[PDB]
């Protein structure tokens, strides 16, 4: 709402690179817990009862259903 | 208006920490516990229920845990070792 | 000193004086207006006589209590009861200020 | 677009009939609302009662029924002719009806 | 930008911080002082076709649709159903400026939207609010210290009423009672001027009383030296004009006496109710001769009586007033000269109101009668009595004669004025920008941003007249600066001269003072805040 | 304040003289009745009822300090950590039924008005800890730990 | 940039502003929307207006008078409030004139909205219009005639004003009967403004040539059971005291007994009390008594053993209409009976009209009280009646408080226009547009007039102000045939004070309109 | 119902044109009482031929004058086909009320009606030196039951009100007495408490009540009165039980619960003189009568009637019988019609022919 006469939410300055590490950080607990020879395999539910138990980051990453677009960055790279 | 902005989409649900692991436990002890009773030349036998309307009695291992639904994935990959039981020997799904 | 606003004034306030070069004043919690003496007195007469007394007396009553305020010296009377309007009349003609319902503070 | 003045003068005339017609069963819903409103939303060893018993087996000697109301069978058992005690449920019920 | 924030932690799990926190919105920095500036600028221009004697009139509708018409800033703002938090502030500012001074409330809301409107563009520069506040600061320091200098002093004797008169005029200009122009600004000034502590005191204006009845014209507008009540004589058969009447005021209804104490008389024989029959014909008719006993023409009650008494003040030749409000009864206490008596008991000859002449007037085909006490000795109450052809012009002469009096009050309390017409604002911008000229450059913006707001004024008032606003400001600033004399402003009324002395277009200096002060610490006010946090819930 | 009676009290006036003396006849009283309460050397009173004005007026007449104490068990604790035993009446107190304290004074800690009743032997009834801290929750853990 | 239009909304919701053109737009449509419903109810050949109430109770009203027409509708216009609100102001002052001033204030604020699309700024079309006000103002006051000095020619004026003031109303039926009604009515108050001293009773049934003025004085009150319904030469005493229950005012008194024989005992001293205060009232030596309270059966009982008439539940207007008919004084206590003076009158009797009995009061001593029965053959009909007659009665008061009088027909506009066009082709600048603008709402009065009765008002309109050019100062629209003619002949007169009243709120209303250029609404609630 | 004011004030009508017809009808029943119908067909069709009259371009305005002028000529020539009428020749009177009656249903029930109307009329005006007919002098009592053959005109008056002396009935000679006091416990208006500290002042209390009552009831007896009549009350209670039992003994009858709006009705019809209290309850202002007595209407209620009165007043009353209570309101209409025609033949008495000949005669 303003005169910028735009339909759609903006958001500016401190709040977006807050809302980018934010996404980020949490792609990155997603998988933190799987690094190194001490690290645990994730069981992956795919809404229909489909188990797929994986360990590798590209598989994890894949699988998720991901909105934020820096979330989407990540998974890419 | 303003539908929320988030990183995973919704309805994505996440455990972790020991709660896993002893849900999955439970779950693995829950299958065995449903046909620990059919072990043993002195097994009872079991009626399961076809969701087509039949009947299935029988006293086989593998025979009563295809024959269920569940919605753990423990559960689901206990199923799953049953089936490779039956299949690669023929017998002995319910030791296993 | 001290200062606070005007505090619901009543009929005849305008004809006092509203500046004393060396006022006393008489700081007071008592409620100056005609009322019943108590809510649970009740008055029983049976003689006109005693009832033109009685009325006499609640008027004499109000008056002994101003009488007695105004013979005290002062000049300002500040209370944090309720001032009536004949108590505001009476120091009015006495070239006395007066104001109630002046808060605790 | 002008002439807001619009003095609609004998135009509702004409249309007293309909509209006072649509106007009697708006007045009749209203007041019903009113009345389903009327209670909704408004707000929406002697201590052990040792003659419970005595009242208990000299109540049963007398069965009939309650009478069972009809959106406008409420408005107009009320609105004619006491204390009167209404119950309402849709088929705890059962023990309180009994009572 | 708003909606508060959303990030619902970093492992998934709920983030609620703030109770509500979905529908709450908030903003921030640059934006809501850009946001807050435009609001004001909004309410500025929407109050500036109301400025001088050309401005226009706004027509409110309240919330049951009664319709006022007036030019009073204060009371446009008022009825104003504004929701923005920076309105309800220039509404605050503008009620501000009618409490201090009474004249003026359009003025400020003007200025204090010209100077956020400058101060959107030096933020747009790059400077910090704060500093543009500072800057703000000292040009008004400035200006104020500019009127100081440049103002001239009036005599506020009653032997020469002429210098207030002209004042009064110039207030009255610009609002619609300018038909009665010198007949409005001669009552306001003599009720004034009647009602006063001599020794430059208060003027309580509890001893001013106005009232309008509809009908006749507004040129039958006067001043009673005296009150006049909304009453009239309780028995219709009394006479209805008294000649030297001698007001008898009294608290205590013609009544028998009955104690506040709850009491019960008892009656228990024939000869108790003889007695009490015969107590009440005795209590009233002693009551009425006690009246008459002092040589009272006429006695004025508050709390009414009964057919008895209205009958026996009727048979002995006494008019009688009942029902009398305690306001009125005190403000014809005052003009008689008389005292209020609680009961007929302490009623005495020295107490009795002095009044030369008490009426009973009618006003037309109305039936209604309203009661006129003048011709008073040295009567220290005064009421003004207004008529017009309907209520509507009634409030605005009302308005209108409070501004008036108001700026007379002011001229009582201090008697330096500055000539009107735009004249005092493009000195002071003058003084403004001579002082930034030899000033670090840093706060130099600020000053020159506040001497053009400053210049809105006579902008305004020409472009109200129709006169090119930029033009014709800087010929009479081109004018100020070659000969000195701030006295030149803008000709609304195109008299052919520019010199508002001439033209008698004298304000109060302590009104314009306040202007500017108020202005500035408003506009100070609306700059500091960066942070905005609306609920947001837009309920019913 | 002076007490009344428990069924029904009503001022039965006959006479105008009854009138203009029951005031000043009961107020009269009540000043007999604080006087007598203070010649006995008391200086601070506690109520566990409300105070009359008029009785407030004729306690700051006599210099007497008043403090109210609403909840019971605050008055039996005072009384405990005193030595003063509640009277039932406004009847001046006997000498073992009169407290005695080190110091009494009205003081204020942060932000907060407080009455102490303070001692100065390493003795008593009754002892209180004051507990200090910048949040409520941790003043309530460590009451906890007290505990 | 304006509220509205702004990219941040600063307002509640439902609240809203109009600026200069569109709040001027609104206000001119309002203003013109009223003066055209008002008008062709205008003038002799005026027609009436239905008023059907939308309530529960759906009121039906016809009516001519302009003040009724626009009180009783549901106005949303703020202008259109505006015009309301003089237009009753207008009745409160006179009775006339209220549809003449709505006309002109509308007509007015055409000419101004004409007058700002040749884009001329509003403060000069006021300022001209003052200019015009005062010229108009200055032409009328010296155009005014005074009759006031001779008895006969203050009559023919007065019996000229009432027919002038019935001619547009549905008492034209019968203008001579109803002119000679009113003006005996209004001469009968020898000078008194109050017309509340004058009753109107309305009684269903008869033709509406069958209202009369009554010689003396009738009450729509009864009379006690054993009381005389017929006394000759009576001696009235009115009073105002409560002789129902009458109870000594000292509110805390009570009988407070052991016994029922004292009860009955003050029961006997209280019956006793009320005989005595009947034996003092008749101590007057009176025949007829009338109270303003209630007569209770004790009271009356003893009345009618004294063959004495009382008349209860008379109201402050029936006492006071008594005592200013009879002379009599309004008593409240009978302890000097000679200081009390009695109403005479030569007879008092029950007449019979309709279907209902009321007191006639006939050879009254003073008379200056007047009560007028309306007959009519609808409620509607005796309303409309009761309403023209009212108009007249407050205008034949106007007339004899101030006897200045100028000509009807359109004359007084013509004359005030005229001497606003020579001020306007004296004066240099648009002022000179406004005041021309003034002068064409002047003259569209009389047009609107003219324009009522179907007649060719254009060529009688110029007709008109020719002749107003040359000198004729009396010329105006004779109705009669529609030809122009002298109105002192006609005698076509209309009191100088409606007129100027006319003009100046017209133009006062004009004026605070025009001023106008932003209309801002509250939410409503 | 037939009144044609009735019938358009019954329906709602909703139409400014018809409410003022509506009216037009009422004004005609208030001025003549019947014609109702007659001049609302007139209006109706005086503005269908204003229809036609408007279509040719006429002004509606020299229609209304021209309708003036034919309403004046038509008024004269009405007046010339009058005939004057006597109010002696009863002949015309009866033939007056036959013609209103025919169109109602009770037309039937003329030769019973019209003489009942025309004596009812006769009875209450004196038959020279009048001018009007105060309709409210003839009191109007619907009983259901019987036939519209049961009417009656009673002289004297009939009282819906039932005997409270259960057992008395048919008082002879009757000597009838109107109170308007009450006959129970001693009260002032000023609120009054009677307070008792002994046995001994209870005792007096309840005895001197009953010796109060019994002086009261005493009082009455003495003058002769047999019959009571007492206004209705709410204040206190007019007629205690002690009181009743007393007037009982005396061998009284007591009627209570008489209206105030009948008072006046009532001492005209009697004579009776109303007495507000006991002290000026003398024998004079009684109304002597010849009988009182309550009679039943075949199980369909009780009415009592006193009929024969010393010095009789100029008032009677009619008693309207019928099968249902329809009937019973028609019946009643169409005597208030009849009534209001012989009114109408009091004043302005003019007699012209019917049947339509006068308005064909004011068509040619
Ligand atoms: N006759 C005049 N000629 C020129 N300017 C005037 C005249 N009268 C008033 N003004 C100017 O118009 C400005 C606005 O005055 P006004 O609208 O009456 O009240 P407010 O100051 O509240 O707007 C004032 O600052 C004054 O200088
Ligand atoms: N007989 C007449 N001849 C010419 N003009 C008339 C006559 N009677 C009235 N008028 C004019 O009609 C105008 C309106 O009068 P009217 O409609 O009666 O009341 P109002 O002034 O309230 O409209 C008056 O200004 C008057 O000049
Ligand atoms: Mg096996
Ligand atoms: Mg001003
Ligand atoms: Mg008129
Ligand atoms: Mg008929």
């Amino acid at each position: 709402e303003g005169p910028l006469s735009v339909f759609g939410d903006r958001s500016t300055g401190e709040t977006i690179r807050s809302q980018n590490v934010m996404a980020a950080a949490s792609i990155a607990n997603i998988v933190k817990s799987s690094l190194g020879p001490v690290g645990l395999d994730k069981m992956l539910v795919d809404d229909i009862g489909d188990v797929t138990i994986t360990n590798d980051g590209a598989t994890i990453l894949k699988l998720l259903e991901v909105e934020h677009p820096a979330a989407k960055v990540l998974c890419e790279l | 208006g303003h539908r929320p902005v988030l990183v995973l989409s919704q309805n994505t649900k996440r455990e972790s920490g020991r709660k896993v692991q002893s849900g999955n436990i439970n779950a693995a002890k829950t299958i065995a516990d449903i046909i620990r009773t059919c072990l043993g030349p002195k097994s009872m036998m079991k009626m399961l229920l076809d969701p087509m309307g039949g009947i299935v009695m029988t006293n086989d291992g593998n025979a009563i845990l295809r024959e269920i639904q569940v919605q753990h994935p423990a559960a689901k990959s206990m199923i799953e070792i049953s089936r490779t039981q039956d299949e690669e020997v023929g017998d002995g799904t319910t030791s296993v | 000193g001290v200062a606070f606003k005007k505090t619901f004034s009543y009929a005849g306030f305008e004809m006092q004086p509203k500046k004393y070069h060396n006022p006393k004043i008489a700081l007071l919690n008592v409620e100056l207006e005609l009322k019943a003496e108590k809510d649970n007195a009740e008055i029983r007469v049976h003689t006109v006589e005693d009832y033109q007394a009685i009325v006499d007396a609640e008027w004499n009553i109000l008056y002994d209590k101003l009488e007695k305020i105004h013979h005290s010296g002062a000049k300002v009377v500040l209370s944090k009861l309720p001032i009536g309007d004949v108590a505001t009349q009476y120091f009015a003609d006495r070239d006395m200020f007066c104001a109630g319902r002046v808060p605790e503070e | 677009l002008a002439g807001e003045g619009i003095s609609v003068n004998t135009g509702p005339k004409g249309v007293i009939n309909d509209w006072r017609r649509f106007k009697q069963l708006e007045t009749e819903q209203r007041e019903e609302q009113c009345r389903e409103m009327e209670r909704l939303i408004k707000k929406l060893f002697l201590q052990q009662y040792r003659k419970q018993r005595m009242e208990e087996m000299r109540q049963q000697l007398h069965f009939k029924q309650v009478f069972e109301i009809s959106g406008e069978g409420f408005l107009d058992m009320i609105d004619k002719e006491i204390v009167i005690m209404v119950h309402i449920y849709e088929d705890g019920t059962e023990a309180m009806n009994g009572c | 930008a708003s909606m508060g924030t959303l990030a619902f932690d970093e492992y998934g799990r709920p983030f609620l911080i703030i109770k509500d926190q979905d529908r709450k919105s908030r903003l921030m920095g640059l934006e809501a002082l850009k946001s807050h500036i435009m609001a004001a600028k909004a309410v500025a221009n929407t109050m500036r076709t109301s400025l001088g004697p050309n401005g226009l009139d706004k027509m409110m509708v309240d919330k049951d649709g009664d319709v006022t018409v007036t030019n009073d800033g204060a009371t446009i703002l008022s009825m104003m159903d504004v929701d923005h938090q920076i309105a309800k502030l220039m509404v605050e500012l503008s009620k501000s400026q009618d409490d201090e001074i009474g004249d003026g409330t359009t003025g400020v809301v003007v200025l204090a939207g010209a100077l956020l409107e400058e101060a959107e563009q030096l933020l747009d520069r790059g400077i910090h609010p704060i500093r543009i506040a500072d800057g703000y600061e000292q040009a008004a320091r400035v200006a104020i210290e500019h009127l100081d200098k440049i103002s001239d002093s009036v005599l506020v004797d009653i032997k020469d009423t002429e210098p207030l008169i002209q004042t009064a005029k110039t207030t009255l200009g610009s609002k619609v009672v300018n038909s009665c122009h010198r007949q409005m600004a001669e009552i306001a000034v003599n009720a004034v001027l009647t009602v006063a502590d001599m020794e430059r005191r208060d003027v309580d204006f509890e001893l001013i009383k106005v009232e309008g009845k509809v009908g006749g014209r507004l040129e039958d507008t006067k001043l009673i030296k005296g009150v006049i009540v909304d009453k009239d004589f309780s028995h219709p058969q009394m006479p209805k004009k008294v000649e030297d009447a001698k007001i008898a005021i009294l608290t205590c209804p013609f009544e028998p006496p009955k104690p506040k104490t709850k009491h019960k008389l008892d009656v228990t024989s024939v000869e108790d109710y003889k007695a009490l029959q015969k107590y009440e014909k005795e209590k009233f008719e002693e009551m009425i001769q006690q009246i008459k006993e002092t040589g009272a023409n006429l006695a004025i009650c508050q709390w009414g009586f009964d057919d008895e008494a209205n009958h026996l003040l009727l048979q002995n030749n006494l008019p009688a007033v009942r029902w009398v409000g305690g306001p009125e009864i005190e403000l014809i206490a005052i003009a008689t000269g008389g005292r209020i008596v609680p009961r007929f008991s302490e009623l005495t000859a020295e107490k009795l109101g002095f009044a030369g002449l008490v009426q009973e007037i009618s006003f037309g085909t109305t039936k209604d009668k309203m009661l006129v006490i003048e011709q008073c000795k040295n009567s220290r109450a005064v009421t003004i009595f207004i008529r017009g052809g309907n209520k509507m012009i009634i409030e605005e002469a009302k308005r209108s004669l409070h501004d008036a009096l108001c700026v007379i009050r002011n001229l009582i309390r201090d008697n330096r004025v500055v000539y009107g017409g735009g004249a005092a604002e493009i000195s002071c911008a003058l003084a403004v920008s001579q002082e930034a000229d030899k000033c670090p450059t840093l706060e130099q913006y600020a000053m020159r941003a506040f001497a053009d707001a400053l210049e809105v004024i006579p902008m305004a008032l020409s472009e109200n007249s129709g006169m090119n606003p930029i033009q014709t400001m800087t010929e009479v600033r081109a004018r100020q600066v070659k000969e000195m004399n701030p006295a030149l402003g803008i000709d609304c009324l195109h008299k052919g001269t520019n010199d508002m002395k001439q033209q008698h277009v004298i304000e109060t200096l302590i009104g314009k003072k306040q202007q500017i002060s108020l202005a500035t610490q408003m506009v100070r006010m609306i700059l500091k805040i960066d942070d905005i946090r609306k609920p947001g819930e837009s309920e019913e | 304040d002076g007490m009344i009676t428990e069924t029904k009290g009503t001022v039965l006036i006959k006479t105008a003289e009854e009138l203009m003396n029951f005031s000043k006849g009961e107020e009269n009283l009540m000043d007999a009745q604080v006087k007598a309460i203070a010649d006995t050397g008391a200086n601070v009173v506690v109520t566990g009822g409300k105070v009359a004005d008029m009785a407030l007026h004729y306690a700051n007449k006599y210099n007497i300090m008043l403090v109210r104490l609403n909840s019971k068990w605050d008055l039996r604790r005072l009384c405990k950590t005193v030595g003063a035993t509640a009277l039932p009446r406004l009847t001046p107190p006997v000498l073992e039924e009169m407290g005695h304290c080190d110091s009494v004074y009205l003081s204020e800690v942060g932000d907060t008005q407080v009455v102490v009743f303070k001692h100065e032997k390493e003795d008593g009834a009754i002892s209180t800890i004051v507990l200090r801290g910048s949040t409520d929750n941790l003043m309530d853990d460590i009451e906890r730990a007290v505990d | 940039a304006s509220l509205s239009l702004a990219p941040v909304n600063i307002f509640k919701a439902g609240a809203d502003e109009e600026r200069a053109e569109t709040a001027r737009l609104t206000s001119f449509i309002g203003a013109i929307a009223i003066g055209d419903l008002v008008k062709s109810t205008l003038g002799p050949k005026g027609m009436d207006k239905i008023l059907l109430s939308s309530g529960r109770d759906a009121s039906l009203m016809v009516t001519n008078d302009g003040a009724t027409i626009l009180k009783n509708i549901g106005v949303d216009n703020p202008a259109a409030k505006v015009l309301v609100d003089m237009s009753r102001v207008q009745d409160d002052e006179v009775g006339d004139g209220t549809t003449s001033v709505t006309v002109l204030a509308a007509e007015l604020l055409r000419e101004a909205e004409s007058l700002i699309a040749k884009k001329i700024h509003p403060q000069t079309i006021i300022a001209g219009w003052r200019e015009a006000t005062k010229a108009a103002r200055e032409a009328l006051l010296s155009s005014a005639v005074d009759h006031g000095s001779d008895e006969v020619k203050f009559r023919q004026d007065l019996m000229n004003i009432a027919g002038t003031t019935l001619s547009s109303k549905l008492l034209t039926h019968h203008k001579d009967h109803f002119t000679k009604l009113a003006v005996e009515a209004v001469l009968r108050l020898k000078g008194s403004g109050n017309l509340e001293a004058i009753h109107i009773i309305k009684k269903l049934g008869g033709s509406l040539a069958d209202s009369y003025l009554d010689e003396g004085f009738l009450l729509d009150k009864k009379i006690g059971v054993n009381q005389p319904k017929r006394i000759e030469n009576a001696k009235i005493l009115i009073a105002n005291t409560g002789m129902d229950t009458d109870k000594i005012k000292i509110f805390g008194s009570r009988v407070r007994v052991d016994s029922t024989a004292k009860v009955a005992e003050i029961e006997h001293a209280e019956k006793e009390k009320m005989k005595e205060k009947v034996e003092r009232i008749l101590k007057h030596g009176i025949n007829c008594f009338i109270n303003r309270q209630l007569i209770y059966n004790y009271p009356e009982q003893l009345f009618g053993a004294a063959g004495v008439m009382a008349i209860e539940h008379a109201d402050f207007a029936g006492v006071e209409r008594l005592a200013l008919v009879t002379g009599g004084e309004i008593a409240s206590t009978f302890d000097h009976p000679e200081l009390v003076k009695l109403g005479s009158c030569k007879l008092i009797e029950e007449v019979m009209i309709g279907e209902d009995k009321l007191i006639h009061f006939s050879g009254v001593a003073l008379g200056e009280a007047c009560t007028i029965v309306l007959r009519g053959a609808t409620q509607q009909i005796l309303d409309e009646a009761e309403r023209s007659l009212h108009d007249a009665l407050c205008v034949l008061a106007q007339t004899v408080k101030d006897s200045r009088t100028v000509y009807g027909g359109g004359c007084s506009e013509m004359l005030m226009a005229h001497a606003v066009t020579q001020l306007a082709n004296r004066t240099p600048g648009k002022e000179a547009v406004a005041m021309e603008s003034y002068a064409k709402a002047l003259r569209m009065l009389p047009t609107i007039i003219a324009d009522n009765a179907g007649y060719d008002s254009a060529d009688l309109v110029a007709q008109l102000r020719a002749a107003h050019s040359e000198g004729n100062t009396t010329a105006g629209l004779d109705m009669r045939e529609g030809t122009i003619g002298d109105m002192a002949i006609l005698g076509i007169t209309e009191s100088f004070q409606v007129k100027r009243q006319v003009l100046l709120s017209a133009a006062e209303a004009a004026e605070v309109i025009l001023r106008v250029d932003n209309i801002i609404k509250a939410a409503p609630r | 119902t037939n009144d044609g004011a009735t019938i358009l004030k019954q329906m709602q009508v909703l139409h400014p044109a018809a409410r003022m017809l509506v009216e037009l009808s009422k004004a005609q029943d208030i001025e003549a009482g019947d014609g109702t119908t007659s001049v609302v067909i007139i209006a109706g069709s005086l503005l269908d031929s204003c229809t036609k009259l408007l279509q040719k371009g006429i002004h509606p305005t020299i229609i209304s004058e021209s309708f003036q002028k034919a309403l004046e000529k038509g008024i004269e020539i009405l007046t010339d086909m009058s005939r004057p009428v006597e109010l002696s020749d009863r002949e015309t009177l009866l033939n007056s009320a036959t013609t209103s009656l025919n169109s109602k249903v009770v037309s039937q029930y003329s030769s019973l009606l019209s003489p009942m109307s025309v004596n009812a009329v006769m009875k209450v005006i004196d038959p020279a030196t009048a001018t009007s007919v105060d309709l409210r002098d003839i009191k109007i009592v619907k009983k259901l039951g019987g036939t519209i053959d049961d009417c009656e005109l009673v002289e004297g008056l009939v009282l819906t009100q039932k005997v409270s002396n259960s057992g008395i009935t048919r008082v002879e000679k009757a000597k009838i007495g109107l109170i308007q006091f009450c006959l129970s416990a001693p009260k002032t208006d000023m609120d009054n408490q009677i307070v008792v500290s002994d046995y001994a002042q209870m005792d007096r209390v309840l005895r001197e009540e009953r010796a109060y009552i019994l002086n009261l009831v005493k009082q009455i007896k003495k003058t002769g009165c047999n019959v009571l009549l007492i206004q209705k009350s709410i204040l206190r209670d007019a007629l205690s039980d002690l009181a009743l039992h007393f007037l009982n003994k005396m061998k009284i009858m007591v009627i209570k619960d008489i209206e105030r709006e009948d008072i006046e009705f009532i001492c005209k019809t009697i004579g009776t003189k109303p007495v507000a209290h006991i002290d000026q309850f003398t024998a004079d202002m009684l109304g002597s009568a010849e009988l009182a007595e309550e009679v039943n209407l075949n199980g369909s209620g009780k009415l009592l009637k006193i009929t024969g009165c010393a010095s009789p007043g100029k008032t009677v009353t009619i008693v309207v019988r019928g099968s249902n209570k329809l009937v019973i309101e028609e019946a009643e209409r169409s005597i208030h019609d009849a009534l209001c025609v012989i009114r109408c033949l009091v004043k302005k008495r003019a007699l012209i022919a019917g049947g339509g000949a006068p308005e064909i005669e004011l068509a040619l």
